């Protein structure tokens, strides 16, 4: 049961 | 390139989330591609 992951757009986390 | 696949976004959160992006496939992956 994972919570929604990084958006594919450019970078996941800053 | 072996410990971290090439063309993949390798980032692990201290929350305990190991995610790998396919920067080639444009897809998000939760489960480590090295174990399939």
């Amino acid at each position: 049961g994972e919570s929604p992951p990084p958006p594919y757009s450019r970078y996941p986390m800053d | 390139d072996v410990p971290l696949p090439a063309g993949w976004e390798m980032a692990k959160t201290s929350s305990g989330q190991r995610y790998f992006l396919n920067h080639i496939d444009q897809t998000t992956t939760w489960q480590d591609p090295r174990k399939a």
